């Protein structure tokens, strides 16, 4: 029935990934995130978009964030994806922050969620989970090895957020992004995966 | 055509011909064509590569016998990699070396000595982005990954560790959603297959990529009496289909 | 395409839950004939349920079960004869609506809806089993008698014993295969408890 | 159709469908149908009864495994009455016994296990009229009759005393003039066979009558290597044609 | 028809034919009935089952006289489940549990004899989905439930222990709002309904599930003098209407 | 006159139910809250739906919560129904609250409070409350007999609501759902009842 | 569908206004008549009152009047003999409008809207009571004299005697039977007192 058909499984929407970063934040004293692209580490939302490899995509996400309480304070944030091919912050005073192109958007936490759309950027006609073979040529190495899972195309730059002062946050923040996915066509599905963890990240 | 009762004759038997080879089957089941496709020639509008490809159709299209492997009772089923194996050989493989932008389809064919009984099917399929996974120690921390060997074992095929896994998340018996045909052989024979493409790319090097790899794995403990010749062999060969090339410069083994 | 659609293609129901077979699957495929008394053999018995039941539940219809609240359709099933072709035998297969206790015996299951096995040159039969259901939609858990939610039993039996050649060995093998029927539905997707990591892969 | 030279193909091949019942058998010898019959539903001069018949379709016709019965190389043959086999099974017997005034015909479907040799063909008629006849001591003076279950046995079936008799004046080789079909197995398998009525009254109780009774005894000695599989079970499935009943008060087993 | 004031004769004559039952009251009030329904076959649409049911119509719908109860002067009245005292008897009932998906309606007869006075006129109605509750213990801490019997006493009926409650939330006075006639039989005599259907699922095992209950308990006191004959008899006979039956399968007289 | 009609009985709206759990929280420290279905405990509302037995149904509830006191405090919850199917969440890590499929909402207690609709979702054509027979086959033992009322078509399945945070809350919530029943069509209407009370959840 | 509709269907006022009627009130629905004398006897006076009055609360249509601040319309009573069939009797009823004091007679009460019944063949007997207000609606609620509150007062009596005959039994029973009349109405719908809990079921 309608439940069953593909836009209503997928319209479903879940936790992307989150992480947290405390106010003490040793992890980010600073507090900048540089995130990396692979929502795929998370198995839950990633199996079902592996499900169908071939999909053409128009993705809404929202961002929500909190402290591990779930306690909101009043913090501004900025929020920018450069893109893989930019300079990624070092830190507060980063360069980078200061984006020309890489596209920002400011909102306070007091504002409300804000959600956006993403086009399908991928080089490739699509991205797809498996990959065989190397991005690298050349003999391979046992060390080499661990290349082999990786496929370039379904490769994308990082995300940051950086609270905005030159002092350290009084207060954390998380990333709890979420996504949805608009109607949908996709093609050729391929079956889900449960394996043991070779390790992240992940063909799987 | 048949449905579960309905039964025809002279599906079973079949020739396939080929660029001078051809096989013949006096058993066999019907073929099936992957996902209903049919091998073709790359779009103009798909194809990027602005150079234009080189098609050696006959050379490049025939049955090669690349291996024979013989059969255990029960043995680990092994992959052959589809573009190594082609590569492997000549002319076709040394062709594709300098040609190396190299993409094709085939079709496959399998043959085994028949023995009446022929209990212990085993299954053929071929799946596209086959990927392997490592136990990574068992204790899932060590977080290794394949050996090169193992990955492109050169068609000397793969052993697979643990079928059911298929060394890889993929239950076993979901397998079947992709198009394959099992050799019990006491009901087909060497069996048909033609390969339609899934390519991510419409021409890739694919000295790199594999489109695909075959696996052959019995689902079932083949069973004789002692009397009963103890050696079951079985042999494959396989034509490419529409096979182009581009990157005409000089040819790595690589 | 549709779940379904992906459910249509092929799920096996493990044809007996034991935690060796379904760790190596292989070993639970078999189902052993052998030549038997003709009949008050009781090949195996199945039951209906929605792949609560780990049969089912392994399945990749019990995985996207799982995955609905609600079940509802008619399955199709398949047994094939993997055993000598030069012997031959029969076996009765039965199926049987909710509401009766397991058939536990041959001729209670031939009341039911039943088919009867040749095997021969067709390798393999296909089972139905129709959708019977008081509510349209089941709920795809059961763990609790509903009424909704059971959906019945099944049944195999020796319709005749096995017979075997001199030169075919006494025992022979039937494997089973499960399909969807073409009517398949289940309502309200929601979560799979199937998988979960204890652990962030973080 | 075919002569005695001339033989087709897939008239061994058939499938029976009954309600919700089928059957089916590779090998067969073409179904007879008794005496260019077909059954049908007593007309209405035909009927006396005055009283509307029920006909449950669906649950009457349905091919009931009653039994199973394993071979013997040789044994003595049995006889199946029809009127208790289904009146022993349900729901159609329980109906049967309310319904009482009953009047059917069916169809007979009996398969066994198939072996090669299959030597010792064994010969299966019906017998309207079947009575049985004892040897009254073989003195001829004891004039004693025959026990009830003998009769009767309710579908346990009846060794033959002496089959050439048949336990009865006929001779047996004659007996070929009834309807019948014999499974040397070799020749043929499970046979098929739908049954036509002689029945004297349009419509019975039928619960005391018995239309006619199955008789399975081989004409020849089975035989087989000690190799072979000793053990060549029958069995019978058999679904009742238009069924009809009248005398709707209690049900009785007898 | 008839305004209050307004009243024709031969209304209160009326025959009821069934199947081979007839019923006749001489003294009757026009028959009620439910919701301005008839029973009617389950619409296509609505059968989810895609079993062909089976409707014995004859057999099936008949008057049975299935308990005859005698009265007091003041007595609880007590409920006849319908979907049990149908199975109770047969062949219906026993056609039902083979047959156990099953639906149906009836028309209700009950008939008492007559006395002029007839005060004390019980009022008899049926509720669908009549739900027993129990006093729990009174303290209503004990939640208690009822027993098995109570809920399906097997059409011995159930004494009502407050008929006001009539053991369940609902007034008693408001029950009218529900079809029903009261016999005084001072008015009246032997009422006939017919039951529409309210039915959850248009086709049920309804083994389990009960259509609807028929409650007998009088309103009012009998009063007569001792002269007068003591015992004033009730008796109920029922014949469902269409009834259609799925699930085949085995019959369990739960 | 409109009142009187059906449409405007219906169209009242009242507390479906609430729930207050405490800061401290006893009774959830961790302070998730798996709901019962069960609206049909609380007599006054039920009954009214109670009443017409046959409904097509668009419903929409809001969502208030407060303090006990009342008092709001600034809290971000999420909220969920994954269905009668899905399991529930042990506990504040629980996995299912992550949840790809099961529908959840996020608001703020600060965001305003938010209405939404549910289909009619049961497997039958409509829910009625009172049941005659078992959910089970089988013969019934008297500890069985607790089955009687049940109906396993009106059973939906639980409400899961948790204060996002690994700690443990600040503040109380109280679930506060309000109900408003849209534009009905209604059919067989039965008797309002009133009864002992002879256990809860009740047939009644 | 409306409620009205369901206090179409029935609603009777209680007989008499008891606890212990009330609380069994097959008690309270009988008006036990007697071999009285033939006038000046009354059966028993009613109250017109909304339902604020008990007889009208405890029926539905108190219930659903208690749920509406206002109701207006008319209502329908009906009266049965019970009594010995062969027995006779007349009696008066009669309605009387707000204003007056309770008739207190049965010439007073005759003076007002009134009927007599035979009693016989016809075992029930249908009284009307006009919708009589100044206002278009009445309040349910009443409790306080509002001229608008009031609907007025109803009595019955003896238009003659109770006769018997030697059979039949001196003392005889009358069942009231209560309606709503086409036109009914209520407004502004709200809460009803009627039904609460002092704790949370929960």
């Amino acid at each position: 029935t309608e439940e069953t058909s593909i836009t209503n499984f997928y319209s479903r929407a879940g936790l992307v990934g989150v992480v947290n970063m405390p106010v003490q934040g040793t992890s980010n004293t600073k507090g900048f995130a540089k995130w990396g692209i692979d929502i795929m580490g998370f198995v839950q939302m990633r199996r079902k978009l592996e499900l169908m490899t071939y999909m053409r995509f128009s993705a809404e996400f929202t961002f929500v964030a909190s402290t591990p309480e779930g306690e909101t304070t009043n913090l501004i944030l900025q929020y920018m994806y450069a893109p893989p091919g930019a300079p990624l912050p070092t830190r507060r005073d980063s360069y980078e922050w200061q984006t020309s192109t890489n596209p920002s958007i400011i909102s306070k936490m007091a504002d409300p969620p804000a959600q956006v759309s993403v086009p399908f950027l991928s080089p490739a006609s699509a991205y797809q989970w498996f990959y065989d073979g190397y991005p690298t040529f050349g003999k391979h190495p046992i060390d080499q090895d661990f290349q082999y899972g990786m496929c370039p195309n379904n490769m994308m730059g990082t995300f940051c957020v950086r609270m905005i002062g030159g002092g350290k946050p009084t207060q954390s923040v998380t990333i709890r992004i979420y996504m949805r996915l608009k109607h949908i066509r996709a093609w050729v599905p391929r079956p889900l995966r449960s394996q043991n963890y070779t390790m992240r990240n992940y063909p799987n | 055509s048949p449905t579960a009762e309905a039964c025809g004759y002279s599906d079973r038997v079949a020739q396939l011909t080929v660029g001078n080879s051809t096989i013949t089957t006096q058993e066999a089941a019907n073929v099936i064509v992957a996902y209903g496709e049919w091998p073709q020639y790359c779009p103009d509008t798909d194809a990027t590569a602005v150079d234009k490809p080189t098609r050696p159709d006959v050379s490049v299209n025939r049955f090669y016998t690349l291996d024979t492997k013989d059969w255990s009772s029960s043995s680990k089923g092994w992959y052959w990699k589809f573009p190594d194996i082609l590569a492997e050989t000549g002319v076709f493989g040394q062709n594709a070396q300098f040609h190396f932008l190299y993409r094709s389809g085939f079709c496959i064919h399998v043959q085994c000595n028949a023995s009446k009984f022929h209990q212990g099917a085993l299954l053929v399929a071929v799946l596209p982005e086959y990927v392997t996974g490592t136990v990574s120690g068992n204790t899932g921390h060590e977080n290794t990954h394949p050996p090169y060997a193992a990955t492109q074992p050169g068609a000397t095929g793969f052993e697979l560790t643990n079928p059911y896994i298929l060394d890889a998340g993929i239950p076993l018996s979901q397998l079947l959603v992709c198009p394959h045909q099992w050799i019990n052989l006491r009901t087909n024979n060497c069996a048909t297959i033609v390969v339609p493409y899934i390519n991510s790319v419409p021409f890739d090097s694919a000295l790199n990529h594999c489109n695909f790899g075959l696996v052959v794995i019995p689902v079932s403990p083949l069973g004789f009496l002692q009397g009963a010749t103890p050696t079951i062999p079985i042999t494959i060969t396989v034509a490419p289909m529409n096979s182009e090339f581009s990157g005409l410069r000089q040819a790595v083994t690589q | 395409r549709n779940l379904l659609e992906l459910c249509q293609i092929d799920t096996i129901m493990e044809v007996n839950n034991l935690t060796t077979n379904e760790a190596t699957p292989m070993e639970r495929l078999r189902i052993p004939v052998q030549v038997q008394t003709q009949s008050g053999e009781l090949c195996a018995a199945f039951k209906a349920d929605p792949g609560l039941d780990g049969p089912w539940q392994s399945t990749m219809v019990g995985q996207l079960c799982r995955y609905y609240t609600q079940w509802s359709g008619s399955l199709k099933i398949t047994f094939m004869f993997t055993g000598s072709f030069m012997a031959t035998g029969k076996m009765l297969i039965a199926y049987t609506p909710p509401g009766g206790s397991l058939p536990a015996n041959r001729m209670q299951a031939m009341l039911g809806t039943h088919v009867i096995w040749d095997f021969g040159l067709q390798s393999s039969v296909t089972l139905v089993v129709p959708w019977i259901s008081n509510t349209h939609y089941r709920s795809q858990a059961t763990g609790s008698f509903f009424d909704y939610y059971a959906t019945g039993i099944v049944s195999l039996w020796y319709q005749t014993n096995f017979v075997v050649p001199i030169g075919a060995p006494t025992t022979a093998y039937i494997v089973v295969l499960g399909s969807a029927q073409k009517n398949f539905t289940m309502r309200l997707c929601r979560d799979t408890s199937e998988l979960t990591q204890a652990a962030e892969y973080q």
